[PDB]
């Protein structure tokens, strides 16, 4: 079983430039015939596998001279020269040596852009659902970038570590950024004990994590 | 030309068993074996198997050697993925896939996929709640 | 002066569900959130700043559309005040 690996989980670039996305293998991989079956697919969004180069280094029928396969045993490097607006996507080795043919890991090939910091807003739950019972207090953490950012409820001073359920954009198509909304589900009991509702945004353009909140 | 089109959506739930079609276009359906791929939601690209189309001797990869198993029409050139006692982690998307007389494989025609969701959930319409601006 | 409202959207199966805002004349500022499972049913979110001063004035309410139920059920935002 060859564990591929690939490298970076995320690759961002600007357009126009050279991407360089390198696979591991765990074994060598040339079978038996006598070559190395070093494969990378390019997936879009909702999309199947397009296999890009083949045996290493063999471009497919069609892809670009552009994508260029590189490699040697275990190490195998694909690389990209002039970046299109049709690139990004998520790339992965693959092997057809061995059995079982194992799938790289995946490096997601995004645009990349000046950082910025994030809309932070807080809603308490509505009338409706307090009556169902459920309580639901939002967080839209909106237009960040980059992605990484982290979001802590905290209830009455004290962090609340469980109840949420988080839930990403992707890449925002018409700018770049990321959004990402935070939710916290007590019962209506639960919710009812408390006064205090707070939302830390913490994203790498501050020190002092953003915060907005609510009492009842 | 060579297509490899495939089934639609399928909402099943734990237990219920799913059979699952690839139809294979312009080829000798019979002269290359089919292969099946799993992608969970959200990347997870893991390989199922193949069944050999001459002989429909299947051939599973170590963890897909329990509910699952391949099948085919000759009379249709149709290959078939079907799952049984039907788990929560079976939710994925499944692809079918074939070579180019490479001995060494080549996964280079792929089909669409066919995503198949497994939850206990009966249909059930969203309750709605406006999110005004409280602070 | 921004004002970003919102809209639960939750306790649904199967997928999809479209949530527009402002009968879709609202295509700013507008993120619809990835469904997950809060157990074993969906929940997602939507989200739309909108100016300051048009919001209270009127007219924005939120459009979820559920092809399997065949429901169309949308909600205009009210302050709640207090």
């Amino acid at each position: 079983d060859v564990l591929m690996t690939q490298t970076p989980l995320y690759l961002p670039v600007s357009l126009g430039d050279q991407a360089s996305i390198s696979c591991r293998s765990s074994q060598t991989i040339v079978h038996n015939n006598g070559n190395t079956y070093l494969e990378w697919y390019l997936q879009k969004p909702g999309q199947s596998p397009q296999l890009l180069i083949y045996k290493v280094s063999n471009r497919f029928s069609g892809v670009p001279d552009r994508f260029s396969g590189s490699g040697s045993g275990t190490d195998f490097t694909l690389k990209i020269s002039r970046v299109e607006a049709e690139d990004l996507g998520i790339y992965y080795c693959f092997q057809g040596s061995h059995f079982p043919p194992t799938f790289g890991g995946g490096t997601k090939l995004e645009i990349k852009r000046a950082d910025a910091a994030p809309t932070v807003s807080i809603f308490p739950p509505s009338s409706e659902q307090l009556t169902s019972g459920g309580a639901s207090v939002v967080c839209f953490l909106n237009n960040f970038y980059p992605k990484d950012i982290n979001v802590k409820w905290k209830i009455d001073g004290s962090e609340r570590q469980n109840g949420v359920l988080n839930s990403w954009t992707d890449q925002d198509s018409k700018d770049s950024t990321y959004s990402m909304s935070s939710t916290l589900t007590l019962t209506k009991d639960e919710y009812e004990r408390h006064n205090s509702y707070t939302c830390e945004a913490t994203h790498k353009t501050s020190t002092s994590p953003i915060v907005k909140s609510f009492n009842r | 030309q060579i297509q490899l089109q495939q089934s639609g959506p399928e909402l099943k739930k734990p237990g219920e068993t799913v059979k699952i079609s690839c139809k294979a276009t312009n080829y000798a359906f019979t002269d290359y074996s089919m292969h099946w791929v799993k992608q969970a939601p959200g990347g997870d690209l893991k390989y199922v198997g193949w069944i050999n189309t001459e002989t429909d001797e299947p051939t599973f990869a170590d963890d897909f050697k329990g509910r699952f198993a391949f099948s085919l029409d000759t009379s249709t050139s149709t290959a078939f993925l079907q799952i049984n006692n039907l788990k929560n982690e079976d939710t994925a998307t499944y692809f079918c896939v074939r070579d180019r007389h490479d001995y060494g494989e080549i996964f280079t025609y792929w089909g669409q996929g066919t995503t198949v969701t497994v939850s206990s959930a009966k249909t059930t319409p969203p309750s709605v709640y406006p999110l005004a601006p409280g602070s | 002066s921004m004002v970003t409202l919102g809209c639960l959207v939750k306790g649904y199966f199967p997928e999809p569900v479209t949530v527009t805002w402002n009968s879709g004349s609202l295509s700013s500022g507008v993120h619809t959130f990835p469904a997950v499972l809060q157990s074993d049913l969906y929940t997602l979110s939507s989200s739309v700043t909108v100016p300051s001063s048009p919001r209270p004035s009127e007219t924005v309410t939120c459009n979820v559309a559920h092809p399997a139920s065949s429901t169309k059920v949308d909600k205009k935002i009210v302050p709640r005040d207090c």
